[PDB]
Formats: structure tokens, C-alpha cells, sequence
RNA sequence: UCCUCCUAAAGAGUAACGGAGGAGCACGAAGGUUGGCUAAUCCUGGUCGGACAUCAGGAGGUUAGUGCAAUGGCAUAAGCCAGCUUGACUGCGAGCGUGACGGCGCGAGCAGGUGCGAAAGCAGGUCAUAGUGAUCCGGUGGUUCUGAAUGGAAGGGCCAUC
């Protein structure tokens, strides 16, 4: 459950997705995550495909994460009006522009580096690909 | 508990580089010294810049620091 | 029957040649120690009605 | 605010005075400033009074 | 720094006669030859100049860098604005204490007709 | 009610029971001028003394400080120290900014009389932006301005102030 420590703010505004990755190109392991379409992953989202490949790779290698949630969101509770202020922060989550690589990994073969990243990316709600790293 | 909220002080630049004005008039109102007075130019107790001279007004570069200066030149 | 004039303006307001009104300024009564010398003695002279509120100034002294 | 208001009398014979604040819990003595009088045109020596 | 707290000390004063745009007496002073210069507004170009660097001024006193130095040298400095036609300028201590040296070349050059 | 930032879309302005914080002061000095000075944090040596007192040197260049929240500004320092002082002065004020208005803000310069400096010069409060309340009624001091037959006075007016 990736989550910043003593922020500076506890809320803030919606904004925007619009754009594009910056994190494009695998820089720690040899395999990546690519990030086809755009959106945000909860930590729990994240967690849960970190847990999935872990396992697929049988603590084997290893694992890097590009993305952090470093962003709060709230929701009103149950049967509340509109107004009386902004509602309470529930979960934290990245937001994803295409192109950014979620994940890394080294340390594995190349054929079972595929299935564990087509089982994270199961448990993703945002279209991904499998990249390999580039010579320059 | 937010809601609180002060009355806008209406800064900035009045005159604008290229322009002629009287002596007197307000140039820059601003809250520090974003621009340092030059030549025909004074600076108020709240750092308002005001034309001591009549003449076009403009903006420049100078100093060690790069610092902004608004000088008035007699035309 | 004639119109009656309001009492209470024409105690503050006088008119002029042209036809305008001039007043007293209304910040210099009391608490006077904490206002800067420079604020009291612009407002001792006494100030022409701006134009906006003239039309109101009409109406309130018809006769004077 | 403990800070209260005086008043500084010229020592002329004129009536002119300003007006000023001090605080009587920290510098409990008079002050005796040297200010302009309009009326006779000249510095003089201002004594507090209430 | 001796130079570098020297300049900082002289700073405001120079920017102050820059912006007040007026011809300023400039005096170096040094354990020896101490040196006088007259500046235009501008500060781009000297009207004149005097020390006691050189012979035609060095010829006669027994010293230089001393109070008679800064006399003479104060002195010379008027004439030669007197006969150039300045006449009202403004001194500047460049930082330098106006107590000795300093104060005598100024003393010499007031009472020598560059009045300021 | 007032102040600072964001929202606010690179002039100004711009709403929400939108997101963050402050003010209802203080100071005869913490004001004016003249002269002088330049931090935080680290490294090494050194009694108590210890990670953290004070001393010496070095890297550092303002991450310090700026009476009070925040923003902008501040080495010519607006930051720190000392001498002398009351310009925290009176009558004005070209010309501008800001408001529907009431109003609020900046201001060269002129007259009078002052302080600091040899002098050029600076000073009409405080680095700036919050520290505030109209009018009525009434109190205090000055001023033959007026003072309902006359001379006074009462009461009003004007000025300063509560």
C-alpha cells in the first residue's frame, strides 16, 4: 500500500490527464510494463499486481516500481448533500499517461518474464504492453 | 473552517514600456522591488515606482545581479 | 402643495455657481490620534459631490 | 490594547498640543519631545499630559 | 578583503552621485602617492587629474603620502578645475575614513575655490 | 470586517458551506541621520562541555535574519552594532493609482522652522502588504467668527481632540 509520508497538503484539486509519459524507457531492469492507455491505479491496484508477479517469478529477480500514488482522492460519505466542504481522503493514486513503464524487472528469462507480466497486467484497469530493454 | 479571503490590491505594472507619461504618475505598484527605479524615476515608502519627469518610460536589464530597472527618458 | 425640501441635506450640502454641491469630508469626527497628519489635512478642505450621486442630491433639496 | 493615548502640551503659552500614544506599564516618566508650533513658529519642548 | 570591504563601503555613496547626476572629486588614497581624479556624470571620461605620482608634482615635497601630499595634491586639483571651469562638485570618501589624508585633500580643495 | 497564498485560465478583476493560514497590535524606541559590520549549516583542534553553550581555522555564499501568518523584496543591504537626535513637524501640493459612491493609496516640488553629516544629501514614522467604525448626540482646550433692542454672556460655528 504505497502511500507519501507527512505531505504537504492533505487535499488537492482533480485536475487533468491530459499528456503524455515521461517515463518511456526501461533505465533499472531488462523487461518493462508499458502503459497503452491512460488513467490512474489506486495502491491497491498497484499491490496487487506487485503481489501477482512476485509470485509468478518465485521471489526471483527483481521487481521495480516506477509509479507512485502521490496523489490523495476523496469521496462524500454515504447519504450526504453536496457542499459543507471537501470530503475526506480515502485512497491514493498515480495517474498514467500512455507510454509510461509501470514496472521493471531483470534477473529472469525472457519467456517467464511474459506470463508474469500478462498476470499483473490482469489485475490493471488500463490497456498495457510487454517492452524489453533498448540499446541506447 | 476555510473561507477567509482578502480584497484584491490591484498590482502591476499601470504603464507599459514605449509610452509617455506624466510627472508623477504611477509606473509599477507592486509589494517588494520586482523593478528598481533608474533614471527620472523614484520609489515610494510601499515601492511604487513614479515618474519624477516627463518622457517615455522603459524597462531594462542591469547590475551584476540582472536586476530590472524602469528608467523615463525626455522625448 | 410645494415640495418639501429635505432638512437634513441641505445641512450638509451647498450649492455652487455652476450647479454643483459641496460638502464636508466625513472621516474627520473622532479617533483622529492613530490617522497620519497627511490623510486629516486632505480631508479638511471642502470636496465637490461626484456625479453619480448628484441626481440623488437633486431630488433631496428641490428649492435650494 | 494596553497601549494608551496622551497628550503633548507646548510649553508656550500657546494652546496648540499633539496627540500620541505610550505605554505607562514599561516607561512610566513623562516625555518631553521636542516638536513644531505652528501658532508661534518655532521648536519647542512638548510636555505629556492627559 | 581590504579591497573587497572597500568597495562595499563606497557603494552607496557612488550609486547615490550616479543617480543624482553631478561631477564628483574621487580621491585614492594609498600608503603612498595618494590620487585625485574628477569625474563627469557619465563616469565614462575625467575632466582632470593630480597626484603625487608624478615629477611635476613630486619635485618639491619631502614625502609623499603624507598630510602635506594630500594639501598639495588637493590644492593642485583646484586650479585645475577652476582653470577647466567646474566649479561645484561633489566629494567622494571611496570608502576611505574622511579624517586624515583624506579630510586635509578635501580641506585644501575647498578653501582653494572647488566649493561643495 | 480586515490581511497573505492557491483556485484565477502568463495585464487588472473574477464565485462556491472550495483548499491553507493570520489580524483587532507593538515601538519614544524597534523612528531619523551618520559611521561601521555581514549569516545558516557542516569539518578539524581545544577543561568541565556532552549531538547541540563559548574560542581558533577551513568549506559554504544567505539554506540565516528581517517584532507577529503568508507572499513579494532585501548586499548600495530593508539584516546586525554604535554616536548624535525628534522629519512620528506645520501650511500645501503638480500629477497619478483605486473604487458605484462614501472613501482609500502613492507623490515630486514650494514656504516656514528643525535633526544628522566636512559635504553632496537624507528625514512629512517603522522592508511593504492586516492592527480598524460613517453620521448623529455630547465632553475638553483655543479662536469677538457669530451672538436675534443695545453692551456682555449663554448657545452655536471654525480649528485641535475625546
Amino acid at each position: 500500500m504505497l502511500q507519501p509520508k507527512r505531505t504537504k497538503f492533505r487535499k488537492m484539486h482533480k485536475g487533468r490527464n491530459r499528456g503524455l509519459a515521461q517515463g518511456t524507457d526501461v533505465s533499472f531492469g531488462s523487461f518493462g510494463l508499458k502503459a497503452v492507455g491512460r488513467g490512474r491505479l489506486t495502491a491497491r491496484q498497484i499491490e496487487a499486481a506487485r503481489r501477482a508477479m512476485t509470485r509468478a517469478v518465485k521471489r526471483q529477480g527483481k521487481i521495480w516500481i516506477r509509479v507512485f500514488p502521490d496523489k490523495p482522492i476523496t469521496e462524500k460519505p454515504l447519504a450526504v448533500r453536496m457542499g459543507k466542504g471537501k470530503g475526506n481522503v480515502e485512497y491514493w493514486v498515480a495517474l498514467i499517461q500512455p507510454g509510461k513503464v509501470l514496472y521493471e524487472m531483470d534477473g529472469v528469462p525472457e519467456e517467464l518474464a511474459r506470463e508474469a507480466f500478462k498476470l499483473a497486467a490482469a489485475k490493471l484497469p488500463i490497456k498495457t504492453t510487454f517492452v524489453t530493454k533498448t540499446v541506447m | 473552517r476555510n473561507g477567509r479571503d482578502s480584497e484584491a490590491k490591484r498590482l502591476g505594472v499601470k504603464r507599459f514600456g514605449g509610452e509617455s507619461v506624466l510627472a508623477g504618475s504611477i509606473i509599477v505598484r507592486q509589494r517588494g522591488t520586482k523593478f528598481h527605479a533608474g533614471a527620472n524615476v523614484g520609489c515610494g515608502r510601499d515601492h511604487t515606482l513614479f515618474a519624477k519627469a516627463d518622457g517615455k518610460v522603459k524597462f531594462e536589464v542591469k547590475g551584476p545581479k540582472n536586476r530590472k530597472f524602469i528608467s523615463i527618458e525626455a522625448e | 402643495p410645494k415640495i418639501k425640501t429635505v432638512r437634513g441635506a441641505a445641512k450638509r450640502f451647498k450649492k455652487t455657481g455652476k450647479g454643483g454641491f459641496k460638502h464636508k469630508h466625513a472621516n474627520l469626527r473622532h479617533i483622529l490620534t492613530k490617522k497620519a497628519t497627511k490623510r486629516k489635512r486632505h480631508l479638511r478642505p471642502k470636496a465637490m459631490v461626484s456625479k453619480g450621486d448628484l441626481g440623488l442630491v437633486i431630488a433631496c433639496l428641490p428649492y435650494a | 490594547g494596553i497601549r494608551e493615548k496622551i497628550k503633548l502640551v507646548s510649553s508656550a503659552g500657546t494652546g496648540h498640543f499633539y496627540t500620541t500614544t505610550k505605554n505607562k506599564r514599561t516607561k512610566p516618566e513623562k516625555l518631553e519631545l521636542k516638536k513644531f508650533d505652528p501658532v508661534v513658529r518655532q521648536h519647542v519642548i512638548y510636555k505629556e499630559a492627559k | 578583503d581590504k579591497k573587497s570591504a572597500r568597495i562595499r563601503r563606497a557603494t552607496r555613496a557612488r550609486r547615490k552621485l550616479q543617480e543624482l547626476g553631478a561631477t564628483r572629486l574621487v580621491v585614492h588614497r594609498t600608503p603612498r602617492h595618494i590620487y585625485a581624479q574628477v569625474i563627469a556624470p557619465n563616469g565614462s571620461e575625467v575632466l582632470v587629474a593630480a597626484s603625487t605620482v608624478e615629477k611635476a608634482i613630486a619635485e618639491q615635497l619631502k614625502y609623499t603620502g603624507n598630510k602635506d601630499a594630500a594639501a598639495a595634491v588637493g590644492k593642485a586639483v583646484a586650479e585645475r578645475a577652476l582653470e577647466k571651469g567646474i566649479k561645484d562638485v561633489s566629494f567622494d570618501r571611496s570608502g576611505f575614513q574622511y579624517h586624515g589624508r583624506v579630510q586635509a585633500l578635501a580641506d585644501a580643495a575647498r578653501e582653494a575655490g572647488l566649493q561643495f
